[PDB]
């Protein structure tokens, strides 16, 4: 790795990040909010995903 | 020496729940 180095050769950082999708609790989680939850209604329900 | 593994070895191979149902 030189400065002078084509591009090809200059270094490059890399990263990845892996997460498996739902099939248990989870920790990692976005920013949405919360809210209340009502029973014996047809509601629009949304757990953790 | 050796043993007999009569019907042990099964662990759940999925982290959903299910009830009363014979799955494959």
């Amino acid at each position: 790795f030189q400065p002078t180095n084509g591009v090809g050769y200059q270094p490059y950082r890399v990263v990845v990040l892996s997460f498996e999708l739902l099939h248990a609790p989870a920790t990692v989680c976005g920013p949405k909010k919360s809210t209340n939850l009502v029973k014996n209604k047809c509601v629009n329900f949304n757990f953790n995903g | 020496a050796y043993t007999n593994s009569f019907t042990r070895g099964v662990y759940y191979p999925d982290k959903v729940f299910r009830s009363s149902v014979l799955h494959s």
